[PDB]
Protein backbone atom coordinates (compact mmCIF):
# COMPACT_ATOMS: atom_id res chain seq x y z
CA UNK A 1 0.00 0.00 0.00
CA UNK A 2 3.02 2.32 0.29
CA UNK A 3 3.05 2.76 -3.64
CA UNK A 4 -0.58 3.40 -3.51
CA UNK A 5 0.27 6.65 -0.99
CA UNK A 6 3.05 7.15 -3.22
CA UNK A 7 1.06 8.08 -6.58
CA UNK A 8 -1.62 9.58 -4.48
CA UNK A 9 1.13 12.24 -3.63
CA UNK A 10 2.27 12.32 -6.83
CA UNK A 11 -1.38 13.35 -8.15
CA UNK A 12 -1.76 16.49 -4.92
CA UNK A 13 -1.76 20.20 -5.01
CA UNK A 14 2.26 20.56 -4.86
CA UNK A 15 4.81 18.38 -6.35
CA UNK A 16 4.37 19.22 -9.82
CA UNK A 17 5.58 21.66 -12.22
CA UNK A 18 4.79 22.50 -15.85
CA UNK A 19 7.33 22.20 -18.13
CA UNK A 20 7.82 26.13 -19.77
CA UNK A 21 8.04 25.52 -23.59
CA UNK A 22 6.96 26.89 -26.36
CA UNK A 23 3.67 25.72 -26.74
CA UNK A 24 2.99 26.55 -22.64
CA UNK A 25 3.95 30.26 -22.93
CA UNK A 26 1.48 30.37 -26.49
CA UNK A 27 -1.51 28.92 -24.65
CA UNK A 28 -0.65 31.29 -21.27
CA UNK A 29 -0.40 33.80 -24.06
CA UNK A 30 -4.37 33.21 -25.96
CA UNK A 31 -5.47 32.28 -22.90
CA UNK A 32 -5.01 34.38 -20.06
CA UNK A 33 -6.51 27.07 -31.00
CA UNK A 34 -5.50 24.22 -32.90
CA UNK A 35 -3.34 22.01 -31.10
CA UNK A 36 -0.67 19.95 -33.10
CA UNK A 37 0.76 17.21 -31.95
CA UNK A 38 3.52 15.63 -29.75
CA UNK A 39 4.77 13.08 -32.44
CA UNK A 40 7.24 11.64 -30.19
CA UNK A 41 8.93 12.10 -27.11
CA UNK A 42 12.43 10.12 -26.14
CA UNK A 43 14.59 10.20 -23.11
CA UNK A 44 18.31 9.44 -22.49
CA UNK A 45 19.53 6.13 -21.23
CA UNK A 46 21.39 8.44 -18.47
CA UNK A 47 18.43 9.88 -17.15
CA UNK A 48 19.44 13.79 -17.71
CA UNK A 49 18.07 14.57 -21.22
CA UNK A 50 14.94 14.40 -23.13
CA UNK A 51 13.95 14.90 -26.57
CA UNK A 52 10.58 15.48 -28.48
CA UNK A 53 8.96 16.70 -31.89
CA UNK A 54 5.74 18.50 -32.16
CA UNK A 55 3.14 18.67 -35.83
CA UNK A 56 4.75 22.15 -36.12
CA UNK A 57 8.05 20.66 -37.63
CA UNK A 58 9.98 22.02 -34.25
CA UNK A 59 11.77 19.81 -32.67
CA UNK A 60 12.74 20.34 -28.39
CA UNK A 61 15.30 19.33 -26.10
CA UNK A 62 15.95 20.01 -22.60
CA UNK A 63 19.21 18.82 -20.76
CA UNK A 64 17.63 18.25 -17.20
CA UNK A 65 19.39 20.14 -13.85
CA UNK A 66 16.85 20.59 -11.75
CA UNK A 67 13.52 19.13 -10.92
CA UNK A 68 10.89 21.78 -11.57
CA UNK A 69 13.26 22.88 -15.00
CA UNK A 70 14.60 25.97 -13.43
CA UNK A 71 17.99 25.65 -14.41
CA UNK A 72 17.06 23.05 -17.31
CA UNK A 73 18.82 24.66 -20.96
CA UNK A 74 16.69 24.31 -23.75
CA UNK A 75 17.69 23.90 -27.12
CA UNK A 76 14.79 25.04 -29.27
CA UNK A 77 15.57 24.39 -33.05
CA UNK A 78 13.16 25.59 -35.62
CA UNK A 79 11.69 22.90 -38.62
CA UNK A 80 14.60 20.08 -39.12
CA UNK A 81 14.80 17.76 -41.43
CA UNK A 82 13.58 20.01 -44.22
CA UNK A 83 11.10 22.34 -44.12
CA UNK A 84 8.91 20.84 -45.71
CA UNK A 85 9.16 17.25 -43.75
CA UNK A 86 8.45 17.02 -39.85
CA UNK A 87 10.54 14.29 -37.57
CA UNK A 88 8.09 11.14 -36.77
CA UNK A 89 10.95 9.14 -34.80
CA UNK A 90 14.30 9.58 -33.09
CA UNK A 91 16.66 7.65 -31.11
CA UNK A 92 19.40 9.21 -28.47
CA UNK A 93 22.34 6.58 -29.22
CA UNK A 94 23.05 5.10 -25.98
CA UNK A 95 26.72 5.15 -27.12
CA UNK A 96 27.78 8.86 -26.69
CA UNK A 97 26.06 11.77 -24.78
CA UNK A 98 25.27 13.72 -28.05
CA UNK A 99 23.91 12.06 -30.60
CA UNK A 100 20.63 11.75 -32.06
CA UNK A 101 18.90 9.70 -34.51
CA UNK A 102 15.88 11.64 -36.36
CA UNK A 103 13.57 10.02 -39.55
CA UNK A 104 11.08 12.12 -40.97
CA UNK A 105 8.79 9.73 -43.05
CA UNK A 106 11.34 10.17 -45.96
CA UNK A 107 14.60 8.48 -47.44
CA UNK A 108 16.84 9.95 -45.31
CA UNK A 109 17.77 9.39 -41.75
CA UNK A 110 19.61 12.29 -40.16
CA UNK A 111 22.64 12.18 -37.97
CA UNK A 112 22.48 15.53 -35.72
CA UNK A 113 24.77 15.97 -32.49
CA UNK A 114 22.77 18.48 -30.60
CA UNK A 115 25.53 21.07 -28.49
CA UNK A 116 24.81 22.28 -25.21
CA UNK A 117 26.80 25.45 -24.97
CA UNK A 118 25.28 27.42 -27.94
CA UNK A 119 22.10 26.84 -29.00
CA UNK A 120 22.85 25.21 -32.12
CA UNK A 121 22.16 21.66 -33.61
CA UNK A 122 24.49 21.09 -36.26
CA UNK A 123 23.84 18.31 -38.84
CA UNK A 124 26.64 15.83 -39.05
CA UNK A 125 25.41 13.42 -41.57
CA UNK A 126 22.64 12.02 -43.27
CA UNK A 127 22.22 8.47 -44.80
CA UNK A 128 20.40 7.57 -47.24
CA UNK A 129 18.71 4.20 -49.23
CA UNK A 130 16.20 3.43 -51.81
CA UNK A 131 14.37 6.23 -53.56
CA UNK A 132 11.13 4.60 -53.04
CA UNK A 133 11.71 3.48 -49.54
CA UNK A 134 10.05 5.43 -46.87
CA UNK A 135 11.44 4.52 -43.73
CA UNK A 136 9.41 6.18 -40.38
CA UNK A 137 10.96 4.42 -37.00
CA UNK A 138 14.75 4.25 -35.77
CA UNK A 139 16.08 2.45 -33.35
CA UNK A 140 19.33 2.11 -31.27
CA UNK A 141 20.30 -1.63 -29.33
CA UNK A 142 20.36 -0.52 -25.27
CA UNK A 143 24.15 -1.00 -25.84
CA UNK A 144 24.80 0.79 -28.65
CA UNK A 145 25.79 -1.67 -30.82
CA UNK A 146 22.77 -1.51 -33.73
CA UNK A 147 20.72 0.26 -35.59
CA UNK A 148 17.26 -0.22 -37.09
CA UNK A 149 14.92 1.54 -39.92
CA UNK A 150 11.65 0.45 -40.40
CA UNK A 151 9.36 0.94 -43.43
CA UNK A 152 5.44 0.92 -43.30
CA UNK A 153 5.41 -1.97 -45.69
CA UNK A 154 8.60 -4.25 -47.43
CA UNK A 155 11.35 -2.78 -45.94
CA UNK A 156 13.78 -3.28 -42.34
CA UNK A 157 16.89 -2.15 -42.30
CA UNK A 158 20.19 -3.11 -39.75
CA UNK A 159 23.15 -0.76 -39.82
CA UNK A 160 26.07 -1.28 -37.68
CA UNK A 161 26.76 2.03 -35.64
CA UNK A 162 30.34 0.79 -34.96
CA UNK A 163 31.83 0.33 -38.47
CA UNK A 164 30.88 3.87 -39.54
CA UNK A 165 26.81 2.84 -40.25
CA UNK A 166 28.13 0.48 -42.82
CA UNK A 167 24.97 -1.15 -44.05
CA UNK A 168 24.53 -4.29 -42.53
CA UNK A 169 21.73 -6.23 -43.64
CA UNK A 170 17.95 -5.51 -44.93
CA UNK A 171 14.49 -7.64 -45.17
CA UNK A 172 11.47 -7.65 -47.14
CA UNK A 173 8.53 -7.34 -44.67
CA UNK A 174 6.64 -9.73 -46.83
CA UNK A 175 8.67 -12.37 -46.10
CA UNK A 176 8.12 -11.56 -41.84
CA UNK A 177 4.83 -11.48 -42.03
CA UNK A 178 3.13 -14.17 -44.72
CA UNK A 179 -0.43 -12.44 -44.50
CA UNK A 180 -2.75 -10.51 -46.38
CA UNK A 181 -1.19 -6.65 -46.39
CA UNK A 182 0.38 -6.22 -42.90
CA UNK A 183 1.58 -2.68 -41.69
CA UNK A 184 4.41 -3.07 -38.66
CA UNK A 185 2.84 -0.71 -36.05
CA UNK A 186 5.31 -0.97 -33.25
CA UNK A 187 8.77 -2.45 -33.19
CA UNK A 188 11.15 -3.05 -29.95
CA UNK A 189 14.01 -4.09 -28.78
CA UNK A 190 15.48 -6.67 -26.33
CA UNK A 191 17.63 -6.25 -23.08
CA UNK A 192 20.65 -6.77 -24.90
CA UNK A 193 20.46 -6.25 -28.21
CA UNK A 194 19.70 -10.27 -28.97
CA UNK A 195 16.38 -9.97 -30.75
CA UNK A 196 13.71 -8.01 -32.04
CA UNK A 197 10.44 -7.86 -31.40
CA UNK A 198 7.78 -6.60 -33.93
CA UNK A 199 4.36 -6.27 -33.98
CA UNK A 200 2.13 -6.27 -37.40
CA UNK A 201 -1.43 -4.72 -37.77
CA UNK A 202 -3.06 -8.13 -38.17
CA UNK A 203 -2.53 -9.57 -34.60
CA UNK A 204 0.67 -11.36 -35.65
CA UNK A 205 3.48 -10.96 -33.06
CA UNK A 206 7.36 -11.93 -34.34
CA UNK A 207 10.51 -12.56 -33.02
CA UNK A 208 13.35 -12.14 -35.11
CA UNK A 209 17.27 -13.09 -34.21
CA UNK A 210 20.18 -10.38 -35.07
CA UNK A 211 22.40 -12.17 -33.08
CA UNK A 212 25.68 -11.46 -35.99
CA UNK A 213 24.13 -8.41 -37.94
CA UNK A 214 22.04 -11.14 -40.06
CA UNK A 215 18.27 -11.24 -39.26
CA UNK A 216 16.18 -14.43 -39.63
CA UNK A 217 12.69 -15.51 -38.32
CA UNK A 218 12.65 -17.12 -34.98
CA UNK A 219 8.97 -17.71 -34.26
CA UNK A 220 5.82 -15.89 -35.13
CA UNK A 221 2.42 -15.95 -31.99
CA UNK A 222 -0.98 -15.15 -32.68
CA UNK A 223 -1.25 -12.94 -29.84
CA UNK A 224 -3.92 -10.28 -30.55
CA UNK A 225 -7.33 -10.24 -32.47
CA UNK A 226 -6.13 -6.65 -33.17
CA UNK A 227 -3.41 -4.49 -34.07
CA UNK A 228 -0.67 -4.48 -31.63
CA UNK A 229 -0.08 -0.52 -30.44
CA UNK A 230 2.68 -0.61 -28.11
CA UNK A 231 5.67 -3.19 -26.80
CA UNK A 232 7.28 -2.35 -23.68
CA UNK A 233 9.74 -4.93 -21.90
CA UNK A 234 10.58 -5.50 -18.22
CA UNK A 235 13.99 -3.80 -16.96
CA UNK A 236 14.67 -6.89 -14.70
CA UNK A 237 14.63 -9.01 -17.61
CA UNK A 238 11.45 -11.46 -16.79
CA UNK A 239 8.46 -10.82 -18.71
CA UNK A 240 8.01 -8.25 -21.82
CA UNK A 241 4.15 -6.73 -21.82
CA UNK A 242 1.98 -6.06 -24.95
CA UNK A 243 -0.80 -3.60 -25.04
CA UNK A 244 -3.30 -4.06 -28.11
CA UNK A 245 -6.13 -2.45 -29.55
CA UNK A 246 -8.70 -4.71 -28.93
CA UNK A 247 -8.59 -3.72 -25.30
CA UNK A 248 -6.03 -6.45 -24.10
CA UNK A 249 -2.78 -6.04 -22.30
CA UNK A 250 -0.66 -8.98 -21.72
CA UNK A 251 2.27 -9.74 -19.84
CA UNK A 252 4.47 -12.55 -21.70
CA UNK A 253 6.82 -14.54 -19.13
CA UNK A 254 10.32 -14.13 -21.49
CA UNK A 255 12.12 -17.83 -20.55
CA UNK A 256 9.18 -19.77 -21.77
CA UNK A 257 6.82 -17.34 -24.30
CA UNK A 258 3.55 -17.90 -22.97
CA UNK A 259 0.75 -15.59 -21.27
CA UNK A 260 1.27 -15.18 -17.95
CA UNK A 261 -0.90 -12.20 -16.46
CA UNK A 262 -3.85 -10.54 -17.98
CA UNK A 263 -5.27 -6.73 -17.31
CA UNK A 264 -9.16 -7.57 -17.42
CA UNK A 265 -10.73 -4.02 -15.65
CA UNK A 266 -9.94 -2.62 -19.44
CA UNK A 267 -12.57 -2.33 -21.54
CA UNK A 268 -11.12 0.20 -24.35
CA UNK A 269 -8.36 0.49 -26.48
CA UNK A 270 -4.66 1.32 -25.43
CA UNK A 271 -2.83 4.55 -27.02
CA UNK A 272 0.66 3.55 -25.23
CA UNK A 273 1.94 2.07 -21.94
CA UNK A 274 5.15 2.44 -19.72
CA UNK A 275 6.53 0.80 -17.19
CA UNK A 276 8.67 2.23 -14.05
CA UNK A 277 12.41 1.87 -14.19
CA UNK A 278 12.19 -0.69 -11.48
CA UNK A 279 9.63 -3.02 -13.28
CA UNK A 280 7.17 -2.14 -10.21
CA UNK A 281 4.20 -0.07 -11.49
CA UNK A 282 2.82 -0.22 -14.92
CA UNK A 283 0.67 2.54 -16.54
CA UNK A 284 -1.66 1.95 -19.18
CA UNK A 285 -3.35 5.23 -21.42
CA UNK A 286 -6.73 4.03 -22.90
CA UNK A 287 -8.66 5.26 -25.65
CA UNK A 288 -11.56 6.89 -23.42
CA UNK A 289 -9.09 9.58 -22.40
CA UNK A 290 -8.30 8.34 -19.17
CA UNK A 291 -4.93 6.83 -17.11
CA UNK A 292 -4.85 3.76 -15.23
CA UNK A 293 -2.17 2.61 -12.46
CA UNK A 294 -1.85 -1.24 -12.65
CA UNK A 295 0.93 -3.07 -10.00
CA UNK A 296 2.74 -5.71 -12.24
CA UNK A 297 3.47 -8.25 -9.72
CA UNK A 298 -0.60 -8.56 -8.67
CA UNK A 299 -2.49 -7.29 -11.44
CA UNK A 300 -4.87 -5.35 -9.80
CA UNK A 301 -5.98 -1.79 -10.01
CA UNK A 302 -4.20 0.52 -8.04
CA UNK A 303 -5.00 4.00 -9.20
CA UNK A 304 -7.17 5.68 -11.51
CA UNK A 305 -7.46 9.28 -13.31
CA UNK A 306 -9.49 11.00 -15.73
CA UNK A 307 -7.85 13.39 -18.78
CA UNK A 308 -11.19 14.92 -19.14
CA UNK A 309 -11.08 15.45 -22.58
CA UNK A 310 -7.07 18.10 -22.35
CA UNK A 311 -5.41 16.93 -25.04
CA UNK A 312 -7.26 13.98 -26.58
CA UNK A 313 -4.15 12.27 -27.55
CA UNK A 314 -2.02 11.31 -24.31
CA UNK A 315 1.76 10.79 -23.79
CA UNK A 316 3.26 9.00 -20.70
CA UNK A 317 7.10 8.22 -19.86
CA UNK A 318 8.44 7.11 -16.58
CA UNK A 319 12.16 8.12 -15.43
CA UNK A 320 14.99 5.52 -16.33
CA UNK A 321 17.06 7.11 -13.67
CA UNK A 322 13.95 8.02 -10.91
CA UNK A 323 10.19 7.18 -9.84
CA UNK A 324 9.13 10.13 -11.69
CA UNK A 325 6.88 10.75 -15.02
CA UNK A 326 6.46 13.10 -17.70
CA UNK A 327 2.63 13.03 -18.63
CA UNK A 328 0.96 15.52 -20.70
CA UNK A 329 -1.34 18.40 -19.49
CA UNK A 330 -4.41 20.47 -20.76
CA UNK A 331 -3.47 21.45 -24.56
CA UNK A 332 -0.47 19.54 -25.58
CA UNK A 333 1.28 21.17 -22.66
CA UNK A 334 3.49 18.70 -20.66
CA UNK A 335 3.42 18.72 -17.02
CA UNK A 336 5.76 16.87 -14.90
CA UNK A 337 5.36 14.84 -11.70
CA UNK A 338 7.74 14.53 -8.72
CA UNK A 339 7.58 14.25 -4.46
CA UNK A 340 10.76 16.35 -4.49
CA UNK A 341 11.75 13.99 -1.36
CA UNK A 342 12.22 10.87 -2.48
CA UNK A 343 14.36 9.96 -5.15
CA UNK A 344 12.87 6.30 -5.68
CA UNK A 345 10.60 4.01 -4.27
CA UNK A 346 13.07 2.20 -2.01
CA UNK A 347 13.79 5.35 -0.15
CA UNK A 348 9.72 5.66 0.39
CA UNK B 1 36.05 5.47 -7.10
CA UNK B 2 37.62 1.35 -7.22
CA UNK B 3 41.15 0.84 -8.66
CA UNK B 4 39.93 -1.86 -10.88
CA UNK B 5 37.31 0.24 -12.27
CA UNK B 6 40.17 3.19 -12.29
CA UNK B 7 42.21 1.05 -14.64
CA UNK B 8 39.38 -0.07 -17.18
CA UNK B 9 38.72 3.33 -17.55
CA UNK B 10 42.07 4.34 -18.04
CA UNK B 11 42.55 1.62 -20.54
CA UNK B 12 39.29 2.39 -22.35
CA UNK B 13 39.85 6.33 -22.42
CA UNK B 14 43.71 4.87 -24.17
CA UNK B 15 41.82 2.69 -26.79
CA UNK B 16 39.25 5.51 -27.45
CA UNK B 17 42.16 7.83 -28.02
CA UNK B 18 43.84 5.66 -30.41
CA UNK B 19 40.81 4.81 -32.14
CA UNK B 20 40.24 8.67 -32.03
CA UNK B 21 43.55 9.45 -34.08
CA UNK B 22 43.43 6.70 -36.50
CA UNK B 23 39.92 7.90 -37.79
CA UNK B 24 40.94 11.10 -37.67
CA UNK B 25 43.89 10.47 -39.93
CA UNK B 26 41.88 8.52 -42.58
CA UNK B 27 38.83 11.34 -42.76
CA UNK B 28 41.17 13.76 -42.96
CA UNK B 29 43.23 11.58 -45.72
CA UNK B 30 39.55 11.02 -47.47
CA UNK B 31 38.92 15.13 -47.59
CA UNK B 32 42.15 16.16 -48.59
CA UNK B 33 41.59 13.84 -51.69
CA UNK B 34 38.04 14.81 -52.33
CA UNK B 35 38.99 18.55 -51.78
CA UNK B 36 41.78 18.07 -54.11
CA UNK B 37 39.52 16.44 -56.87
CA UNK B 38 37.05 19.92 -56.10
CA UNK B 39 39.99 22.06 -56.21
CA UNK B 40 40.77 20.30 -59.62
CA UNK B 41 37.48 20.85 -61.33
CA UNK B 42 36.62 24.67 -59.49
CA UNK B 43 40.03 26.00 -61.05
CA UNK B 44 37.99 26.73 -64.47
CA UNK B 45 35.41 28.04 -62.79
CA UNK B 46 37.26 30.55 -60.52
CA UNK B 47 39.23 30.87 -63.58
CA UNK B 48 35.86 31.69 -65.87
CA UNK B 49 34.60 33.87 -63.21
CA UNK C 1 43.69 -16.41 7.00
CA UNK C 2 47.71 -15.94 8.19
CA UNK C 3 45.62 -14.55 11.88
CA UNK C 4 44.53 -17.50 13.07
CA UNK C 5 47.98 -19.67 12.18
CA UNK C 6 49.23 -21.74 14.78
CA UNK C 7 52.60 -19.91 15.18
CA UNK C 8 52.09 -16.45 13.56
CA UNK C 9 52.46 -13.57 15.82
CA UNK C 10 50.31 -10.64 15.72
CA UNK C 11 52.32 -7.28 15.23
CA UNK C 12 53.71 -8.77 11.97
CA UNK C 13 50.50 -9.35 10.41
CA UNK C 14 49.20 -6.20 11.60
CA UNK C 15 52.46 -4.10 9.94
CA UNK C 16 51.39 -6.29 6.79
CA UNK C 17 47.79 -4.70 6.74
CA UNK C 18 49.29 -1.68 6.85
CA UNK C 19 51.92 -1.94 3.94
CA UNK C 20 48.70 -3.27 2.09
CA UNK C 21 46.75 -0.55 2.51
CA UNK C 22 49.75 1.96 1.68
CA UNK C 23 49.79 0.04 -1.46
CA UNK C 24 46.88 0.14 -2.74
CA UNK C 25 45.83 3.14 -1.56
CA UNK C 26 49.41 4.88 -3.68
CA UNK C 27 48.02 2.19 -7.10
CA UNK C 28 44.66 3.60 -6.96
CA UNK C 29 45.85 7.45 -6.61
CA UNK C 30 48.87 6.81 -9.33
CA UNK C 31 46.43 5.51 -11.38
CA UNK C 32 43.44 7.85 -11.28
CA UNK C 33 46.24 11.18 -11.32
CA UNK C 34 46.77 9.47 -14.89
CA UNK C 35 43.80 8.56 -15.94
CA UNK C 36 41.93 12.27 -15.63
CA UNK C 37 44.36 14.66 -16.83
CA UNK C 38 46.29 13.22 -20.11
CA UNK C 39 43.39 11.35 -20.90
CA UNK C 40 41.11 14.06 -20.72
CA UNK C 41 42.87 17.13 -22.34
CA UNK C 42 43.92 14.33 -25.31
CA UNK C 43 40.77 12.71 -25.59
CA UNK C 44 38.68 16.70 -25.70
CA UNK C 45 41.04 17.65 -28.14
CA UNK C 46 41.07 13.92 -30.52
CA UNK C 47 37.57 15.03 -30.63
CA UNK C 48 37.45 17.87 -31.41
CA UNK C 49 39.67 17.37 -34.80
CA UNK C 50 37.56 13.98 -35.41
CA UNK C 51 34.02 16.34 -35.98
CA UNK C 52 36.11 18.84 -37.86
CA UNK C 53 37.53 16.22 -40.37
CA UNK C 54 34.42 14.58 -40.82
CA UNK C 55 32.45 17.86 -41.39
CA UNK C 56 34.89 18.74 -43.86
CA UNK C 57 34.50 15.27 -45.06
CA UNK C 58 31.14 15.76 -45.18
CA UNK C 59 31.24 18.95 -47.18
CA UNK C 60 33.50 17.34 -49.57
CA UNK C 61 30.30 14.71 -50.35
CA UNK C 62 27.32 17.45 -50.66
CA UNK C 63 30.04 19.28 -53.18
CA UNK C 64 29.87 15.69 -55.06
CA UNK C 65 26.49 15.69 -54.32
CA UNK C 66 26.33 19.26 -55.69
CA UNK C 67 28.13 17.87 -59.07
CA UNK C 68 25.58 15.02 -59.58
CA UNK C 69 22.63 18.04 -59.44
CA UNK C 70 24.13 20.47 -61.80
CA UNK C 71 24.37 17.55 -63.95
CA UNK C 72 20.68 17.08 -63.56
CA UNK C 73 20.22 20.69 -64.27
CA UNK C 74 22.66 20.46 -67.36
CA UNK C 75 19.77 17.51 -68.63
CA UNK C 76 16.75 19.90 -67.99
CA UNK C 77 18.21 22.19 -69.50
CA UNK C 78 18.13 20.41 -73.03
Amino acid sequence: SVTSKYLQSTFSKGNTSHIEDKRFIHVSSRSHITPNEILSLKFHVSGSSMAYSRMDGSLTVWFIKDASFDKSVEVYIPDCCGSDKLATDLSWNPTSLNQIAVVSNSSEISLLLINEKSLTASKLRTLSLGSKTKVNTCLYDPLGNWLLAATKSEKIYLFDVKKDHSSVCSLNISDISQEDNDVVYSLAWSNGGSHIFIGFKSGYLAILKAKHGILEVCTKIKAHTGPITEIKMDPWGRNFITGSIDGNCYVWNMKSLCCELIINDLNSAVTTLDVCHLGKILGICTEDEMVYFYDLNSGNLLHSKSLANYKTDPVLKFYPDKSWYIMSGKNDTLSNHFVKNEKNLITY
Amino acid sequence: KGPKELESINASMKSDIENVRQEVSSYKEKWLRDAEIFGKITSIFKEEL
Amino acid sequence: EQYCAPDTDIRGVDAQIKNYLDQIKMARAKFGLENKYSLKERLSTLTKELNHWRKEWDDIEMLMFGDDAHSMKKMIQK
